[PDB]
RNA sequence: UGACUGGGGCCUGUAGAGCACUGAUAGGGCUAGGGGGCCCACCAGCCUACCAAACCCUGUCAAACUCCGAAGGGUCCCAGGUGGAGCCUGGGAGUGAGGGCGCGAGCGAUAACGUCCGCGUCCGAGCGCGGGAACAACCGAGACCGCCAGCUAAGGCCCCCAAGUCUGGGCUAAGUGGUAAAGGAUGUGGCGCCGCGAAGACAGCCAGUCGAGUGGCGCCGCGCCGAAAAUGAUCGGGGCUUAAGCCCAGCGCCGAAGCUGCGGGUCUGG
RNA sequence: GGGCGGUCGCCUCCUAAAAGGUAACGGAGGCGCCCAAAGGUCCCCUCAGGCGGGACGGAAAUCCGCCGGAGAGCGCAAGGG
RNA sequence: UCCCCCGUGCCCAUAGCGGCGUGGAACCACCCGUUCCCAUUCCGAACACGGAAGUGAAACGCGCCAGCGCCGAUGGUACUGGGCGGGCGACCGCCUGGGAGAGUAGGUCGGUGCGGGGG
């Protein structure tokens, strides 16, 4: 699916939201990029429904970089149970997205390919985005 | 290019960002000082601009100092700087990063190929006086295999880059 | 390296500081926190034989006569790397015993 | 000596950030093994848009990671601070079922008038009073008694209902206002900065006539669809459209058991 | 709700909101011993790893040379040191 | 007061790694020996003792260098004591006192006490 491939624990607390993004704000990768409106968790299920979308439209097209990490584990109690004995199974994993922070990357498409293939993703995706360009993305000195 | 700057007091920057007038600085070893270009303006010119090329400064004093953009703090949400550096030249080799031209057209282009411009603006040394571009990299037989990096270019004497050489430039790499 | 430093084991003051080299055998009375010299005495450096064993006894009675006309009595000793035996200061005076 | 406050000195690892440690991580470089083509079994040899350690570059993640790190908080000293403050010894208790709200976390499904702790508040015991249509805990305010006096607070000044159909500038035509999302639309009004227009086709019939404003995304204000539940409906009601709605100024009034004025009581202190 | 299940004392880390303290049938581990030297003191000595180089010798048997401030070690959990 | 070297403290890497020059008259070290004191799980390697034929090679002292390492503003943000908002809610905005971390300009091959010997 997505997930990582070991961890120090099975199971972690849950965690508020703050604004920003802290990092990951620049395009830095490809010519056209998606940037995040809404903060939410993303699940690796969305993530794989938009990679395969992206390249779906363009088919042998050109390089897709999915700049997220579902890093973070999900758990949920079984149907039709009582509160308390402890923390729920394991049932899948997410990655934490916050207002600013680029999400996805394509590069060498025509410009008409990328604005498409880059709006149909948000659509996969339970939040508000924005598509960008390779403007003053230069964190050099 | 040139850019009407104005002494700040040290007042309200909250204040200067909304009468769009965007808070900046110079500085360099001697002077380092206060100043709020036009957002409007900065826009045509950075955007053109950026750091590869060079600004000039007309000041309350006539005073059209040279310089170089440093840093630019942006705003995480809804991309909109905040503040901009300024440094001011004179006759050192001091350090930037002069871009790159990418010209041809390699032969992953056809056996399943796009090409990845790792590190599209390269850092080097040398005094303002002298001020390169364009840098270009002729690329036509590099296929799918690995790719060209560091110190393959095009340096004209003057130029004396401070990279390894091993940073990567570009690569050839497969389809969708 | 000799890292050693047993001098670091020093609490209660008054610190008898031995210098073997080659040729000579040296020594200073200090007092720490101070960070200060209060008396002196070496080997021909203070003008004196060419022997060993014999001289570091005669450096040891020159230290002892200087030190108990300023007031002090009583120290303790050091050489870092000591191993104390052969060039000994096993002299009389000086109350910081044996 | 108190709460609280001013000036100093220690102590601290959170918010935020970071990748030096622990682990996780996307892509590229560099490069042990292994797979597999060239091929010989005497074992070597060359290649591979295969899987891939360690290491480096770019980009990031973490309650049980930290190179770093606030605001604050804890404590000690010197001061202000005469208060139904404080400290010491003793007689009498009740309480040991809490609840809502705001903020900081865990559990839960970033559900519950849900549930667990932490900091504060109000109800409890102020279901006494004013505002909120009605309503313990939202806003205003801590009610000894009396008066056919005066000023205010939240909220209000078209009628029900005390006080402005008060003044000046804008928006909205849906009764929006009078409580709903992804996503849709040449609704409007205000800003844009881009095409290219006597190589005078933007719209129309052979391109000549035609003789000018045409398109293009993108910002901001206000509104439109998206919008189906069970006894009779309604924004509290009537009713409101250059407003009696929304935005921005300005002056004035009404309004409580709060504050003044006058008279009285009781208890402390003087 | 009660039962069936699980638990009942003790130690270490987190939850814990930068003093202390702080809950839940919240997340994750350990103890119910051992040492007659694994104790006292005095005198000595310094790791793990990595790359060379060496008969039998693996991919660290023991030997040699450089580099290597601590990542080794401290009877057993984790933390601090 | 001014140099150089030998001891010994305070500062706690702007003192560090690596490069490159120097220094033996005096200090210092290496050096000569293993009878003697005292040593080695085997080794005078190390500790230790008696020496002075030789050398500054190694070690140490002193310079100079910025490749790595270390230090690091100013501005502007993040976050926030206290006061107040908008929204129906995940969350967002003002006012007043406080203010990071990264990154930039730049700084660094030390400073400084006490005592000895030599001109």
């Amino acid at each position: 699916m997505l997930m990582p491939r070991r961890m120090k624990y099975r199971k972690q607390q849950r965690g508020r939201l703050k604004g920003a993004t802290k990092g990951g704000d620049y395009v830095a990768f490809g010519d056209y990029g998606l940037v995040a409106l809404e903060p939410a968790w993303i699940t690796a299920q969305q993530i794989e429904a938009a990679r395969v979308a992206m390249v779906r439209h363009f088919r042998r097209g050109g390089k897709i970089f999915i700049r997220i990490f579902p890093d973070k584990p999900y758990t949920k109690k079984p149907l039709e149970v009582r509160m308390g004995k402890g923390k729920g199974n394991v049932e899948g994993y997410v990655a934490v997205v916050k207002p600013g922070r680029v999400m996805f990357e394509v590069a060498g498409v025509t410009e008409e390919q990328a604005m498409e293939a880059l709006r149909i993703a948000g659509h996969k995706l339970p939040i508000k985005t924005k598509i960008v360009r390779r403007d003053a993305y230069d964190e050099a000195q | 290019y040139r850019l009407k700057a104005y002494y700040r007091e040290g007042e309200k920057p909250s204040a200067l960002r909304r009468a769009g007038k965007l808070p900046g600085v110079m500085y360099n070893r001697h002077l380092n000082r206060k100043v709020y270009v036009d957002l409007v303006e900065f826009d045509k010119v950075f955007r053109q601009a950026s750091i590869h090329h060079v600004i000039v400064l007309e000041l309350p004093d006539g005073q059209s100092l040279p310089t170089l953009v440093r840093q630019v703090n942006l705003d995480k949400r809804r991309r909109r700087p905040e503040h901009v550096d300024f440094f001011v030249l004179s006759d050192e080799p001091v350090e930037m990063y002069v871009p790159l031209r990418f010209v041809g057209t390699p032969a992953g282009v056809r056996a399943g190929g796009v090409l990845q411009e790792i590190h599209r603006d390269i850092l080097v040394k040398v005094s303002p006086r002298n001020i390169p571009e364009f840098i270009e990299v002729d690329v036509s037989g590099l296929e799918i295999g690995d790719s060209l990096h560091a110190s393959d270019l095009k340096l004209p004497p003057g130029v004396e880059l401070a990279v390894s050489p091993e940073e990567t430039i570009a690569a050839v790499v497969p389809p969708e | 390296k000799f890292r050693v430093r047993n001098r670091i084991k020093r609490t209660g003051r008054l610190r008898l500081s031995v210098f073997r080299s080659l040729k000579h055998i040296y020594a200073q009375i200090i007092d720490d926190e101070k960070g200060v010299t209060l008396v002196s005495a070496s080997s021909l450096a203070l003008k004196l034989k060419g022997n060993k064993t014999e001289v570091a006894r005669q450096v040891g009675r020159a230290l002892a006569e200087k030190a108990l006309a300023l007031g002090i009595k009583q120290v303790a000793f050091d050489r870092g790397p000591y191993k104390y035996h052969g060039r000994v200061k096993a002299l009389a005076e000086g109350a910081r015993e044996g």
